[PDB]
Parts: structure tokens; C-alpha cells; sequence
């Protein structure tokens, strides 16, 4: 536990995580990329 | 219509639908739910 270095009054949101990937992550692979996950059939590039 | 419902019954009466005579593309099953647990036992979810 380390809620003394990942915490402060008024909050912090420095950390990040990925819920949206085109496939699973194979063992020991990094996937640093910011690509909007597709829904339906739209080539959409944007949030919403 | 099993993921678009409104009154998924309580566990004391587990609603049991039957799915037959159909083509099962689980990609739609992957769209109506930001999963928290896809634990598959008999089959691998990738090969469904
Ligand atoms: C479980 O819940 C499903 C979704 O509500 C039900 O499927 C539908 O039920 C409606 C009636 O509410 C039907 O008109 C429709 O054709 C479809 O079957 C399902 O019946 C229900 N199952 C049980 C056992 O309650
Ligand atoms: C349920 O059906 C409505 C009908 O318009 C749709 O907008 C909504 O996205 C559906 N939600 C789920 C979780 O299936």
C-alpha cells in the first residue's frame, strides 16, 4: 500500500489504465497508444 | 434482448432464456457491456 505518495488534498489523477483494446495483450507486451475504440461501423476519430 | 432488458430477475428466480436457431456473433455481446468478468470455463472466449 502507498496512499502517501499517490494522494493529496483536492485529489490527483496522474495514473491511467486501458479498458479499450482491439484484442487481448499477449504476455509481456506494452501497448502505449491513444486510438479511439471503434463502435458500430464508424471510422470515428473523437470522444463521445 | 438478453442484454437490452430492464428487469434481470433476482437470483432467487434466475431467469433462463433459451437461444436456438440463430447465428451467434458474440461481438455484439462485447458491445452492450463494459465487462468486469468474462471468466469462461469450457470454451476460450477468443475462439467462440
Ligand atoms: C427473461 O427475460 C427476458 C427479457 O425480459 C424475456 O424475454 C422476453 O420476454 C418478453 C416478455 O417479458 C417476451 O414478450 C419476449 O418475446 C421475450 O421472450 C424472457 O421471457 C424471460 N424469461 C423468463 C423465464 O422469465
Ligand atoms: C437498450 O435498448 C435501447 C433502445 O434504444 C438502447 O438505446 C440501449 O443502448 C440498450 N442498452 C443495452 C445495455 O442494451
Amino acid at each position: 500500500n502507498s496512499n502517501k505518495l499517490d494522494s493529496k488534498h483536492s485529489g490527483n489523477y496522474d495514473y491511467w489504465y486501458r479498458l479499450f483494446r482491439k484484442s487481448k495483450l499477449k504476455p509481456f507486451e506494452r501497448d502505449i497508444s491513444t486510438e479511439i475504440y471503434q463502435a458500430g461501423n464508424k471510422p470515428c476519430k473523437g470522444k463521445g | 434482448e438478453v442484454f437490452n432488458a430492464t428487469r434481470f430477475a433476482s437470483v432467487y428466480a434466475w431467469n433462463r432464456t433459451r437461444i436456438s436457431n440463430c447465428v451467434a456473433d458474440y461481438s455484439v455481446l462485447y458491445n452492450f457491456a463494459p465487462f468486469f468478468a468474462f471468466k469462461c470455463y469450457g470454451v476460450s472466449p477468443t475462439k467462440l
